[PDB]
Formats: structure tokens, sequence, C-alpha cells
């Protein structure tokens, strides 16, 4: 309203409210969604009404959690191995997860994510199974992942493996610094992406310059981006320049 | 307990305010007022009961906006600010807060407090321009059309009319609002016209058809030319100066004791014509607080004024033994329409401050004026005292007390009535010693010399103190006033400007004398939306600001000094490790 | 090219049977122009340089003080000129007591004979009824109404007050 | 033109918000490679 | 010499800090100073804004 972004929603097919009303095998062009229903449960749950498309994933259930998250880590992977348009002639379009509290199993949520190779940033602050990464990064421990997190599947040394797991691939993960309610964290998302590339090829580095150039973050493409590492060549800035000009 | 950054930071974790305020609560936040502060004196002539002190105040005519006026009352800074940052109508909250803390530190006692007030109203009507410039910047048409002609919920009152009663004359200022009242004030034609184009189509009415004015097509064209404020202004400008030409020549001329002539007729036609007039802007601009709110221009006071002197001269005039009287009062209520001739000024930049100037020297020369009435007393009744004229007559003693001293300031020095050396010496009266006849009318028939010298010492003490000390006094305050109100030209200006569009923007397009026929004539989903726009461009402006204020020296330095005692700290730790192991 | 043209329209009247004295008058204007322009050669000076923008600035104040004091000469003149009632009335000569002369009262130049009836001597003037004065001035009107000449007074001090104080150092500062 | 942009630009690194500018984040870089070389001792 | 063209540019649609980068790196430096000051403040002069 204050304007582009769009807003994509993945859940399951089971925990929606007035499926029936979603059913037509004919096509379905027009539809009445009663999202206001009087009746409260706690497994079905009305659709947002902000979001442009919605993907439900059907696992033959009538209600669960849980079912959708293979389907998004697989999506998300991915779209982070695919160019934005005109074929290869385009650029990788980048891709992160943001992490706010959760549980056991958002935390293997988060193991397989990084085994799929995908940028993930922690706020700190946010609860279980996210400040207690955040903590671990900052660095007892087996004291922190009882404190941070309920005392269920605490004394389960599989966290304990979870968590060394994830270390072993910080490479990825960035915690995110409230800084006294800083809201500015452009130039962490940069950060994480410029250090979840590494390799120097001068062809998939564009996306992150033209992120830095819509935002103001010259400092940190100078940093890394134009570092010297990379070989940038003369036709590879023309539309950066002229995005920054614009 | 006044605790800003503390009460930023819990309700920033997490706390749900509208579950958080009660009216107990309320109550008690009120009865925190601090001893007998200005508050709790309103509180106690006025449960809260905080509606009628707002009415009594400003005139009457989401817990974040009770929370906000309650910082405004009690006059915490911090918290007012942080209450606003989180508001829901930013720009309008800014000056209705400033509209506020004006009036309330105009009539507070403390003299300090009341300073308080006024650098929190600016540092509010700062806060609020630099939002509605973003506003302005992102989308012109919305920010001007929509945010700025609404009537909020503040006071039910445009936000224009919120920044005219507060003075807060740098919002007028500023490019967006300048920018609409132009648009407004040139109505459907071209805010680039020249002004000479539009002069010269005015007395060429035919001429307005060609490429010389920029916007059936015919009569759309006629009516958007002939309804735009300024013409209707330039109209009301040839019409008024014709008027006050009439007035000259009937006064000067045609006025007799014989009954009125046509000339005479027409005039009194043309002040009924303005009469209808102001008596349609007061009953159209609730009827008590309309009339209240008309008659809190100066300009209709001085209309008002002036209309009461023309009817009581005409009404003297016409019995048949008042007729000097009504002469004299209507001789007065000419001079008083020439005076007010002064309002159409205000339309230009150079001569529009030079009006309030002259307004507030006004207040100087009367201050001079009780100066002045002392020290004048003080010679005339010495000199007059040890002249000992024989006329002695009540008015001659006050003419040689008061009125011959006053034009000595101003180089008319009558040495002939005062010297003794300059009149020839005579034997006036059986009194005993020496006396002259001086040559002046109004000088007395003849005065004592018996110290003379004195009466020139008298003289000289008198033209260095009054034509020198005391005007140059005078003088010295109004290069001081003028001063003041230079830096900030600009800024009277605009204001300026908005009264004028606005007077203008609702009047008949007829002038006055053929305004008879125009009175005659005379007898949501969006506002969300709008809001939600405003909100996301303060929250940007804050963020910036934000920025801004981490990026200062100040915090750079508190920054890395933290930082490295955190460093010094590990490094103690790593020493100590090392010493372990 | 002002002065030039001036001095050529000068020198045609003149040459002209019946236009001797517009002649005249015009090269007396075209003079006064090529004195003003002389101060071109003052720029040379650094004293006297910048001396010729002040002038050429405080041209536009005075511009702008002439409208303040129109509006204030055309108020007060016509109120004292309704109040005197002069039996002149000659267009001119009305003109002349409107604006002119309250101009020179700003200057100093105070004609209390052709205002104050203290100072005149009482006369039977006209057949209008009321009493009249005879003020001894030229342009001041046969005789004028002395029915409210207090006020007239009242009104010369105001104006000497805001004339010769007020206005003259706003244009000042 | 070359000579006096660079001398202007030298004047500006040597002005005391820009030193203090630096010295801030290269202080944060002697944090960083601190903790750095503390877990290095901890792993040892 | 796009330099000259990008200092117009900038220097018509006022934008500060591009217009001195590209008077920074021109061809006639004094003259290109001179014309740019010549330039905005005709336009300054000329336009409405007041800010
Ligand atoms: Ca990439
Ligand atoms: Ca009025």
């Amino acid at each position: 309203m204050a304007s582009k972004v769009v807003a994509m929603g993945v859940a399951p097919w089971g925990v929606v409210r007035n499926r029936d009303t979603l059913i037509n095998p004919k096509g379905s062009f027009p539809a009445r969604y009663r999202w206001r229903g009087d009746p409260e449960d706690g497994v079905q749950f009305p659709l947002d009404y902000n979001y442009s498309a919605f993907f439900l994933v059907d696992d033959g259930t009538h209600g669960c959690l849980g079912g959708e998250n293979r389907f998004r880590l697989r999506l998300e992977s991915y779209i982070s191995q695919q160019k934005t348009g005109v074929g290869g002639t385009g650029i990788d379009i980048p891709v992160l997860l943001l992490l706010i509290d959760g549980d056991e199993k958002m935390l293997t949520r988060i193991e397989n994510a990084t085994q799929a190779q995908l940028p993930c940033l922690l706020v700190a602050g946010s609860g279980g199974a996210a400040d207690c990464l955040a903590e671990t990064l900052e660095d007892q421990g087996e004291a922190r992942d009882r404190i941070r997190r309920f005392f269920p599947k605490g004394d389960l040394e599989v966290l304990q493996a979870q968590v060394e797991r994830i270390m072993t691939r910080k490479e990825l993960l960035t915690v995110y610094s409230s800084e006294d309610g800083s809201e500015e964290f452009e130039t962490i998302v940069l950060k994480a992406l410029v250090k979840a590339c590494g390799s120097s090829e001068a062809s998939a580095y564009l996306d992150e310059l033209r992120l830095a150039v819509a935002w103001n973050r010259v400092d940190i493409a100078q940093s890394e981006l134009f570092r010297g590492d990379i070989q940038w060549r003369s036709f590879h800035l023309e539309a950066s320049l002229m995005d920054a000009l614009l | 307990n006044d605790r800003p950054e503390f009460v930023r930071l819990l309700i920033s974790h997490g706390l749900s305010l509208g579950h958080f305020l009660t009216p107990m609560r309320l109550a008690q936040l009120y009865s925190a007022a601090p001893s007998n502060s200005l508050i709790r004196n309103l509180l106690d002539q006025a449960p809260p009961d905080v509606g009628h002190v707002l009415r009594m105040l400003l005139g009457k005519m989401a817990p974040w906006s009770d929370l906000l006026l309650w910082a405004l009352l009690l006059n915490r800074a911090q918290m007012a600010m942080y209450f606003w940052e989180m508001g829901s109508n930013a720009v309008s909250s800014a000056l209705g807060a400033c509209l506020l803390l004006r009036v309330m530190a105009r009539l507070e006692p403390d003299a300090e407090e009341a300073a308080r007030r006024k650098d929190l109203a600016f540092k509010f009507e700062g806060m609020g321009v630099d939002l509605f410039g973003e506003c302005y910047r992102s989308s012109e048409v919305r920010a001007a059309r929509l945010l700025l002609r609404r009537c909020p919920l503040w006071g039910d009152a445009t936000c224009l009319q919120l920044a005219m009663q507060a003075d807060a004359r740098a919002f007028f200022a500023q490019d967006g609002v300048q920018s609409l009242l132009t648009q407004k004030w040139w109505g459907d034609m071209a805010s680039t016209t020249p002004i000479w184009a539009l002069v010269l189509a005015f007395f060429c009415p035919p001429l307005i058809y060609t490429r010389l004015i920029t916007f059936r097509r015919c009569l759309r064209r006629w009516f958007h030319f002939w309804g735009a404020p300024v013409t209707i202004f330039m109209g009301n400008v040839v019409s008024y100066l014709l008027f006050l030409l009439l007035f000259s020549r009937v006064l000067l001329v045609d006025f007799q004791p014989a009954p009125p002539g046509s000339l005479e007729l027409l005039l009194y036609f043309w002040a009924f014509t303005l009469l209808c007039e102001e008596l349609r802007q007061g009953l159209s601009g609730s009827l008590s607080q309309r009339l209240r709110l008309y008659l809190a221009d100066s300009w209709n006071q001085c209309d008002l004024v002036a209309l009461t002197c023309f009817l009581l001269g005409v009404g003297c005039r016409l019995t048949p033994g008042l007729y000097h009287l009504g002469r004299t009062v209507l001789c007065i209520d000419f001079m008083v329409f020439t005076v007010r001739l002064l309002h159409i000024f205000t339309v230009n930049k150079q001569l529009g401050p030079k009006i309030v100037i002259v307004s507030k020297m006004m207040k100087d020369v009367f201050f001079f004026l009780f100066f002045l009435g002392v020290w004048l007393v003080a010679y005339g009744v010495a000199t007059e005292g040890l002249l000992r004229p024989r006329d002695s007559d009540f008015p001659s003693i006050l003419r040689r007390v008061f009125y011959r001293p006053y034009l000595q300031i101003f180089g008319q020095i009558p040495q002939e009535d005062m010297d003794v050396a300059l009149m020839e010496h005579s034997n006036c009266s059986s009194e005993p010693g020496f006396w002259a006849h001086p040559p002046g009318a109004q000088a007395g028939t003849c005065v004592s010399q018996y110290a003379n010298w004195l009466v020139v010492l008298l003289l000289v003490i008198f033209l260095l103190v009054a034509n020198i000390l005391l005007v140059n006094l005078l003088i010295a305050m109004f290069s001081y006033t003028f001063g003041k109100v230079q830096g900030n030209s600009d800024l009277y200006w605009k204001a300026q400007r908005y009264r004028l569009i606005r007077e203008f923007h609702s009047r008949p397009a007829l002038a006055p004398p053929f305004i008879v026929i125009s009175h005659l004539r005379l007898l949501k989903e969006a506002e969300r939306k709008l809001l939600t726009w405003e909100s996301v461009h303060k929250e940007n402006f804050l963020l910036a600001r934000a920025r801004d204020k981490r990026e200062s020296d100040s915090e750079r330095l508190k920054r890395t000094s933290q930082k490295v005692d955190l460093a010094l700290k590990q490094l103690g730790h790593i020493r100590e490790y090392e010493q372990r192991l």
C-alpha cells in the first residue's frame, strides 16, 4: 500500500479450513473462501489474505505439522540453483533462510538446509532453537542446550550432535546483532551471501553486486566483491553502472 | 518516574499496551502531576476528566494518542517524543502537539517551564516538517492532496488550520505546502503563467482564449479563469481602490448639507454591499463558534470598525443637526479603510513581512509614548511655571504644556515665544517685576522675564534629551524589532500567503460593487491506506535518523570504547588461560 | 542610450519654432541623466566601488517604502482635507494639500498657520453654516472650516509620529 | 587538478572523524583476531 | 568525451555528488567549473521550488 514484493505461502493441506470450498476438477478460477469462521481449532488454521499465491502440499493426512519441510527445502535449493530468466544469460537468484526461535524440529530443518548449502540467518533473543545457535557461534555447551531450550530433549545427546553438525558448517550461519534496535541488516544479508559463496568465477557474483547497488552498501561491495580476488570484466559492470546512475 | 529509555525498552520487549492501559492506570498517571504544577491546577479547576481541559485550552471549536496527550500535558519531552514515534497520525499529531505546547507555554507562569514547553514545541514542529517533506518527496499527489486537506480526530480541523493556530510558520515554509498553496491560488490556470500575462488578460476578457494563458470548452475556460482565487483577488483589489477613490471624491467635493446626491447614494450602496460580504464571511466561516472564529481575525475586526464608523457617519449626516459630526466620523472612517488597504500587500514577498514589522513597532511606539509623556509633562510644566503667561486658559495651558514641546521634538522651535531677548519689553500687568510681549498668537499675551536664562537652559536640555536620547531609544527598539523579524522574513511571508489564499479561496467570484448578484445566487479504506503510507514513511525517516545518529563521532567513540573494553577483558582471560596451562 | 535619446529629443524640440521650452526642459532632464551616469567612473576606486551597488540596491527599498508612504499619505491627507473643508477645492490644489504638503511635513516643514485655527484670524467667509477661519498661506485655501479642529491637530501629531519616526526608520533599517 | 584532489583527499584522511572511523574498524578487526587466537589456544 | 555529457546531465538533474565526481575527471577543469556554476545559478533563479 505504501508503494514490487510478492509473498508465497507453503502450508500443509489438512490444516486449512473450509477445504471442500477449494475442490474443483474442471477448474476453480473463481472461489470464495470463508477466512473469518467463528469456530476455532488447534488443527485447522485459516489462510492469510495478504499472500499473492499459496502452495498446499498434500501428504495424505487430515492435519499435522512438518509435512512441508522437505518440499520447502527442495524448492529453496532449486531456486538457489536458478538464473533470473533469459535462460542461462541471466544470473543466479540469491536465497537465504531467516530463523526466529523454533524447536528441535526447527533445528533439524536448519541442519538440513545448511547441508543443502543455503545461507541461514539467526536472530538473537527470538527464543529456543535460534538463540542457542547464536550463542554457540558467539562462543557449558550442554548447560546452554538445556537452558535455551525446554527440558524435553535436552538430555538427548542427539541435540548435542545436531549442534556439532551445525558448527561443522558455520560458514553459512550468521547471527543478527540487535545492536539496541538496529533494525538494519542489509549489510548482514550481503555479508552472509558473500561468505556463503567462496568460489570466485565472476559470473555468479553479479547478483550480490546488483543487490548492493539496490542498497547503499558500497563499503561491503568494495570489501568483498571488489577486493581484487574476482576478475571483473568490462561488460559485467555495464548494467550495475546504469542502475547506480539511475 | 519519567524513565524514557526504560519505558521504550520495556514496551519493546513484548508488552501489549492495549491490554495494559486501564482507566484506573490513566487516572494514576494523571495524578502523578508534580505537586502544584500547571496541569495540576487545570485538573483541579476542571476519572481523568481530560476532555474538558483540552476543550478549554484549544477552544472546542489507540493508547498511543492518550499517552502522547498525557506526556505533553505533564511536559515530559523524551516520553512524548517516543509516544509520537509510534502514533497513528504522525503529521497531524505533531502539529497538534506543537499547538497545545505553545498554548500552555503562553499560559504558564513559570517563565522557564514555558521555555522548555516552547523548545519541545519547536522540536515537534521540526519533526513534523521533516516527515511531511519526506512524504511529499515520495508522492506529491498523495501527500499534498490527502494528508494536509484532511480533518483528523485531533480537533476535526485540517492540518493547515492547526498550523495556523500554532503559528508553526516553519511548517508553511516547506516546499510541499507552498506548492499546494500556489496550486490553489492559481485555481485551474497553470501556476507558471506570468503575472503580466494575467494582468493584461484581466482587462481584455476575450484575450483569455489565446495561448497567453495556460490551463463546451469556451464556458469551462471562462469560468476557470474568472473563478481562480488569484483573479478574484485582482478584481477585489481593483474594486477596493475604486471604492477608496469614490469615497475620497464624495468626501472632498460631493458632501454637502443638502440631501445625498447620486454619487453619495452609490457610495452607500457600495458600503452596504461590503457589509453584506463581511456578514457572509462571518456567518459561513456552531453559530457562536463560527462568530468567534470570524472575530478572531484582526482584518475582520478592522472591517467591522470601519463599517460601524461608516454607519454612524451616515446616520449622523442624515440627521438635520449633526452634519458636521457625521462628516468628521466619515473622515476617520475613510482613514480606517485606507489603513485596511494594507491587507493586499501580503501577496508580495517584499511587502509581506513589513506589515508585521509595523504592527510590532506599534507596541514600541506605545512604550515610548509612556516615556515621552513623562518627560513632556516635566519639561512643559516647568517652562509654563517659569514663563507665567497671563492667558492661563486651561486649553491654552494644555497647548503650551504638551503640544508645543511635542512639535519641538520635530524641529519646530519657537524661540520668539520663549526667549526674552527676542521679545519687546512692555508694561503688561500691574504685578511686580518685568514682563515681555511674545509675538505668537497662542504664546500668552505677556510672559514674565524674571529667570529667562533658565528657560533657555531647559530648552537646551529638552532638545538634547528628547531629540536625541529618547528618539534614538525608540529607534533602537525599532531596529531590534526589525532585525528580529528579518532573519525569518520568508517564514512570515509564507504564513501570510496561506492566510490570504484561504481568505480568497472561499469568496464570491464577483467584486464587491457587483457582488450583490453573487450573494443572491448564494441565497473509508482510502484513509486507512493513506495512514499506512504515512506510517511507513515515518518509519523510514526515523530509521534514517537513527542510522545517522549511530554514525556520529560521539557514538563511534562510545561504541569503540566499550568494544575495546570487551577486548581487554578477553585479553586478560586468554592470558590467564595461558598462565594456567 | 536613454541620455542620448533625451538629448536628441531636446535638440529636435528646440530647433522647432514652437517647442523651445519643452526642448529646454527635456535637456535639463538629460543633463541630470548624464551626471548620474558619471558615477560609472567611481568603480575604479576600492572605497567608492561597492557604494554604487549599495545605492542601486537601496533604490528597491525606496520603492517599497514609497508604496507604504503612499498608503499612509493618502489616508492622512484625505482625512485632513475632509476635516478642513477648504473652499478652493480646485483639483490641482486638492492634490497639493493631499500629497505634497504631508510629504514635506515628513522633512520638518510643518505649516501650523495653515492647519491650526487658534493661529488664524476668524472671519465670516462663506454663507454655509458654522464658523470659518482664514489661513494666511497662499495655497492653503481661501478659508477653512474650524468645526472639529482639535482633531486636525491630533491627526497632525499622529502623522508626525508615524511618518517622521516609524516609517522613515523602517526604511532606514 | 589531480594534485589538488590528492591533497584534499590526504587532508580528509587525516580528519578526526576519519581517524576515529579507521581506528574503530581496525580495532574491531583486532578484537576479531583476538577471539580467533583465543579459540585456537582453547582447541590446543 | 563522455565526461562532459555526464557532467551536464548531473547538473541538469541536480545530483551533487555525481556532478562533483564527473567534474573531478573532466577535461577543462576551470572552464567546466565556471560553466557549471553559471548553469546552476541560472536554473536556480529560474526554479520555482524555492528550496
Ligand atoms: Ca551468488
Ligand atoms: Ca473580512
